RNA sequence: ACCUCGAUGUUGGAUCAGGACAUCCCGAUGGUGCAGCCGCUAUUAAAGGUUCGUUUGUUCAACGAUUAAAGUCCUACGUGAUCUGAGUUCAGACCGGAGUAAUCCAGGUCGGUUUCUAUCUACUUUCAAAUUCCUCCCUGUACGAAAGGACAAGAGAAAUAAGGCCUACUUCACAAAGCGCCUUCCCCCGUAAAUGAUAUCAUCUCAACUUAGUAUUAUACCCACACCCACCCAAGAACAGGGUU
RNA sequence: UCUCUUACUUUUAACCAGUGAAAUUGACCUGCCCGUGAAGAGGCGGGCAUAACACAGCAAGACGAGAAGACCCUAUGGAGCU
RNA sequence: ACUGAACUCCUCACACCCAAUUGGACCAAUCUAUCACCCUAUAGAAGAACUAAUGUUAGUAUAAGUAACAUGAAAACAUUCU
RNA sequence: GUAAAUUUAACUGUUAGUCCAAAGAGGAACAGCUCUUUGGACACUAGGAAAAAACCUUGUAGAGAGAGUAAAAAAUUUAACA
RNA sequence: GCUACCUAAGAACAGCUAAAAGAGCACACCCGUCUAUGUAGCAAAAUAGUGGGAAGAUUUAUAGGUAGAGGCGACAAACCUA
């Protein structure tokens, strides 16, 4: 019975679910995309946006800077993080931290997935569209909406 | 067993006794040997019984081959197309006439379970069953609990 | 099978098409044996009477 | 062969909104088509007679609070709000088995992109959009309604008795401890592997163990009835029912509250709306709320006894 | 426990091969709308992404060779450049990675 | 000594109980050397229940505190591929005795390995119609000579059991739970009485018949044939189920 | 330990991918009640039940599987000891 | 009054339903003597016939695709982190 | 009425038996209990008493889609009195 | 070459209290009281916790000797290559 129990259990306890998130969580400020499997890139997904909020606090701030502390264990990511990643972001609210699934992993079949932060001077993703507009339902719903436009 | 071999209706080939009665034999195909003592009785059969049996019944071509086998056969052929391949190995005269001539009696029909001996080909006269026969009929065909 | 092939009714009304299909209402077994207001004064003057009573007695 | 689909697939980036909100436009005109259900063609309404039963609702369970009465005594009540409630389709006495009349009632509202095709084109046909779920009143047919109306939770009245059935919490497939209550063996005095086992389960002559065997399985998702539940207070303005004690069921599923059928509350129904409430006839409408003559209201004196 | 008796290869038939153990046939499969090579809906093309991660892979060679060792991760937006292809104005104070080849027609 | 020694595991205890009534209690009646409260005996009734502790390994047995009651018996003296080995079925040893001795005791005592991954049958929510005690009134009445002391009707509180729940308390915390809270509705047949023949009285009737007398021909759930890549879920082993406006 | 159990973690466990055993097996298309029977029946008699098939559990039965009973008796079978 | 056997009758042919044991008529494979020459004959001979000994060796099934068994994370595959 | 009996030669095998009716002994005028005697049945086919060794009918062997037969189905319902 | 005993020449025993010590707590080491897992297991005797000894009748590295009607034995009829 697990009725309303967030938080998957990862590694061998608490403690190492913690450092693995953190060590994914290092990879993904460092290098601005990682390919994991979907459950741990998941749960760091959900820690990446709060601390891209901790790093936008501001660089004066303990607590935050503190947090960056624990939570970055290479040091150099964390001038980085205040610095690159916490301007970057200075518009939006939360919509950043893009995962995409990619098809499986060679040897044990597990299903992957990819994540990375929004700007990224990397090549994009092949992200896919939604449907074009000159199409034909779409063509008939524009008559639709054109039709119930100028009803109105 | 009777469920693990095939099985046919009694019937006549040709409906042979309504017209006139037709040998249904038409060849017997005899290999004996010159030497060899497997042969002996088909040797002494073709001697002295195989010139009064074709001049018996004269519906049947019979060949002798004379060819060196170590076990003799006649091949008894039927109207129908049967071919009935038999080893007169080491046989007597009296069982190699006993076989030819039951051989030329029977017919080419496969000697197979026969189920039902008895052919009728009209079995009703009077009008087959039904349950309307011993019936009576009532007065405008009114069914049971009927108005008009 | 031959139980599907029953069809069995508490009272007097049976279905159109089950009415429509039948043939041959079988005779009954038991005869029914006619209780005394049926019997139809000429055959209680056909019976005899089989004892005077006293013409004293109350019933 | 033909591969699957869903709504908004083919759509483009543009024709999602429109479609939600000229759906969502729709489907709330519908909703507001029927407010007035006096005032379209009703059908005839009866009085009271004493061998009469009414439709119910369908609820959904919101939460529960403690709730005081002038004694001093703390009661629990259930907050079922009534979201969005329609009769559907009205099944005469000789149609299903030749004894009770039966009504259908439609749950709160769901999204016509999840449902089948002959659902849509039944509430296309009725006019309403569709409901999650869907009960079976047994009424007689003197209390009939017609089909598209809409149901209040000013249907009950404070003092009253209601019967609320859902589908209890699930608990997946439990042990046997858990589910029938037994108890398990001893915890070190010995015991090999064996702690929380159901031990023996038959007799040794049967050869077998009998069906009403218990044994472990899937437990508590099925439907259980709560009878003879009190309704304390009604709120009008939300459309909630306050019923005491528990209802089967997590919070937010939907309940199907009825009034009871215990001996004890067989004909208290005649100072009941009879067939349903109408806000529209009324000539007088209620209060925020409605409450039992015993609850303390919040706007209070705060009570002392003496 | 032990086996009472030889299950035999009807009643494995039986079991073995029911619809419950076949393998489901799947539908979820259509070309992909660049290069053709056959993805599967809500998963990325295995072609593309190969794609995409030869040349992420080749630049992120060029940013450790820029790097020199570890530990060094600057303060800056970087920015990647093919042959020609002046820096802009906007990307002024931007990290400038240029490797050599055409731009490709996808990254732009 | 009839199956079983190419192995039917043995006593008690734990869990789970099924059944029979020759009934311990709750129900209803006949009689009494039944004035009342307790009682004795007989008929019917198995839907429900039948406690916690000290000693002995004990089933038996003695004792303490209770309760409406702490019932008998069968189920391989129920159930060890669910559990214990406390004694009881070895190898070590001590005491008393028998025996020259080895060794022995239906004599006592300390210690003494409990192996199995479920192939086949059966089964794995039957959706629901609970019982019992106690307090007040009656009443300090009926009853007796006094002590003593009831039925019936009514009201209220509880305990156990079943099904659910998280608003308070508690283990705990975007959940699960109890130590916590809510709900829980129909009988049961042995007799006691009118009219009246066989038998002009009388007689309750394996005479025709009339009452206490039958709860049920009970009502509540549950009952929409196909959008389904994918996501989420108070749904869940997989599968299945609900939402995606 | 218990009255009286409850919550969380890991191993275990279920699914997916790879490799891949062992005891056991007369044949089985392998149901229930009563009775019978080499005296305790899935295969016999009388009744009842009955579309096929996966997956996870439980251990009432197959007088369940391993060890030609280790307890009792026999053998003009052995051996140790006095 | 009918039904009711391997008893009896009816058409045909008849050696053709007991444990241990005994008597008898045949008979496949193999070698030898002489025949035979698409596989047989008359005699002599013997390592001369396997639904069964928890029989020996080898092959493959059932249990079973079951029990069980693995690789700390990202990456430039330089390196970094727990 | 019948057709077998006695003797000679040469051998193996059975000689750890059950139930029924009757005359008995032991036990409880108990046992599917133990031991003798007389007879039958079984360890040999078939039909019947429900399935059934020992109870009844019946034996000498096959084909038949003919027939006559043997044994072969348990019946009972009851207390007035001058 | 395991083990019972003996011979030759060796090695080890942190720290504290040291009453002087076949003394006390306690490492390394030797042994295996109790519990739990395991029972075709990691293991034909293990693992984890809990334990006794740990300056001595201690443990142990090497070589040699005592062998079956026997060797050896702080007598368990204990050990002598599972
Ligand atoms: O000497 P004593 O041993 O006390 C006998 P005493 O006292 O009897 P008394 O007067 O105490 O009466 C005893 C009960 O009788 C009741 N009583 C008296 N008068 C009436 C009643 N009860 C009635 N119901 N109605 C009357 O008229 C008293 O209440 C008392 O309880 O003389
Ligand atoms: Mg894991
Ligand atoms: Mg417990
Ligand atoms: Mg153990
Ligand atoms: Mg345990
Ligand atoms: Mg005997
Ligand atoms: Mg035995
Ligand atoms: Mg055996
Ligand atoms: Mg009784
Ligand atoms: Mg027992
Ligand atoms: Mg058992
Ligand atoms: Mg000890
Ligand atoms: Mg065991
Ligand atoms: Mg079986
Ligand atoms: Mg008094
Ligand atoms: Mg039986
Ligand atoms: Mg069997
Ligand atoms: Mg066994
Ligand atoms: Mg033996
Ligand atoms: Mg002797
Ligand atoms: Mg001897
Ligand atoms: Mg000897
Ligand atoms: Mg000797
Ligand atoms: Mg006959
Ligand atoms: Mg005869
Ligand atoms: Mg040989
Ligand atoms: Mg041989
Ligand atoms: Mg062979
Ligand atoms: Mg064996
Ligand atoms: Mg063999
Ligand atoms: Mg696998
Ligand atoms: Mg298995
Ligand atoms: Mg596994
Ligand atoms: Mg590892
Ligand atoms: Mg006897
Ligand atoms: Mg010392
Ligand atoms: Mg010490
Ligand atoms: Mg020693
Ligand atoms: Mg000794
Ligand atoms: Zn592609």
């Amino acid at each position: 019975i697990s009725h309303g129990r967030v938080f998957r259990r990862m590694g061998l306890g608490p403690e190492s679910r913690i450092h693995l998130l953190r060590n994914l969580l290092t990879g993904l400020v460092r290098h601005e995309r990682i390919e994991a499997p979907w459950a741990r890139v998941d749960e760091m997904r959900g820690y990446a946006e709060k601390l891209i909020d901790y790093g936008k606090l501001g660089d004066t701030n303990e607590r935050a800077m503190r947090m960056a502390d624990f939570w970055l264990t290479e040091k150099d990511l964390i001038p980085k993080l205040f610095q690159v990643l916490a301007p970057r972001y200075k518009d939006q609210t939360g919509g950043y931290t893009r995962m995409l699934q990619i098809p499986n992993r060679s040897l044990d079949r597990a299903k992957m997935a990819v994540i990375e932060y929004k700007g990224n001077c990397l090549p994009p993703l092949p992200l896919p569209r939604r449907d074009s507009h000159l199409t034909l339902l779409n063509q008939l719903l524009q008559g639709l909406r054109q039709d119930l436009r100028q009803s109105q | 067993t009777a469920r693990g071999t095939p099985s046919r209706f009694l019937a006549s080939v040709l409906h042979n006794g309504l017209g006139r009665y037709v040998q249904q034999l038409q060849r017997l195909s005899f290999s004996v040997s010159r030497d060899g003592a497997s042969s002996r009785g088909a040797r002494e059969f073709v001697e002295r019984e195989v010139i009064d049996f074709a001049r018996r019944n004269p519906g049947v071509v019979i060949y002798v081959n004379s060819r060196p086998c170590c076990v003799p056969r006649v091949v008894a052929e039927y109207l129908n197309g049967a071919v009935r391949e038999e080893s007169i190995h080491c046989k007597s005269v009296e069982e190699i006439s006993t076989l030819v001539q039951k051989l030329a009696d029977q017919s080419g029909l496969d000697v197979i379970r026969i189920r039902k001996p008895f052919h009728t080909d009209n079995p009703s006269i009077q009008g087959q069953w039904h349950p309307f026969t011993n019936k009576p009929t009532t007065f405008r065909g009114l069914r049971p609990r009927e108005v008009q | 099978t031959m139980m599907e092939r029953l069809h069995l009714f508490p009272d007097e009304y049976i279905p159109e098409d089950i009415l429509k299909n039948l043939v041959e209402e079988l005779p009954q077994p038991r005869k029914i044996p006619k209780r005394l207001d049926e019997y139809t004064q000429e055959e209680i003057d056909a019976f005899p009477r089989l004892w005077t009573p006293p013409e004293d007695y109350r019933l | 062969g033909k591969s699957g689909t869903w709504w908004d697939e083919h759509l483009s980036e543009e024709n999602v909104p429109f479609i939600k909100q000229l759906v969502s436009d729709e489907d709330k005109a519908q909703l507001a088509s029927k407010l007035c259900p006096l005032k379209d063609e009703p059908w005839p309404i009866h009085p009271w007679e004493p061998g009469s039963f009414r439709v119910g609702l369908i609820a959904l369970k919101l939460g529960m609070m403690p709730l005081w009465t002038k004694d001093g005594q703390k009661h629990v009540v259930t907050l079922l709000q009534v979201q969005d409630c329609h009769v559907l389709k009205y099944t005469s006495k000789e149609n299903c088995n030749g004894k009770m009349a039966t009504l259908s009632v439609g749950g709160k509202t769901v999204s016509r992109f999840r449902k089948a095709t002959s659902i849509l084109e039944f509430y296309r046909e009725l006019g309403l959009p569709p409901k999650q779920t869907v009960k079976i009143f047994n009424i007689t047919d003197n209390a009939a309604i017609k089909p598209g109306t809409p149901l209040y939770a000013a249907h009950f009245r404070p003092g009253q008795y209601v019967d609320v059935t859902a589908k209890t919490i699930g608990k997946g497939f439990q042990g046997v401890m858990k589910r029938w209550g037994f108890k398990g063996q001893p915890a070190t005095h010995g015991q090999t592997k064996t702690h929380r086992r159901p031990g023996a389960v038959a007799t040794g002559d049967i050869g077998r163990v009998w069906p009403g065997t218990k044994m472990p399985g899937k437990m508590g998702n099925i439907y259980r009835t709560e009878y003879g539940l009190k309704v304390w207070r009604i709120n009008t303005k939300h459309n909630i029912i306050y019923v005491n004690g528990s209802v089967p069921g997590h919070k937010n599923c939907l309940v199907k509250v009825k009034d009871s059928k215990l001996p004890a509350y067989k004909d208290l129904g005649k100072n009941l709306p009879f067939p349903t409430y109408f806000p529209d006839g009324d000539e007088e409408e209620l209060p925020e709320d409605l409450y039992d003559e015993n609850v303390c209201q919040p706007g209070a004196p705060s009570i002392t006894f003496a | 426990a032990a086996p009472k008796n030889r299950r035999t290869i009807e009643v494995n038939r039986c079991r073995r091969r029911n619809p419950q153990k076949l393998i489901k046939v799947k539908n979820n499969i259509d070309v992909c709308p660049e290069c053709g090579h056959l993805k599967q809906k809500h998963v990325l093309c295995a072609y593309c992404y190969e794609k995409v991660c030869k040349e992420t892979a080749e630049i992120r060679r060029q940013i450790g060779k820029q790097e020199g060792g570890p530990f060094k991760a600057p303060t800056i937006e970087t920015v990647v450049l093919y042959t020609g292809e002046t820096p802009s104005e906007q990307d002024q104070g931007k990290r400038i990675i240029e490797r050599d080849r055409k731009r490709p027609s996808w990254f732009t």
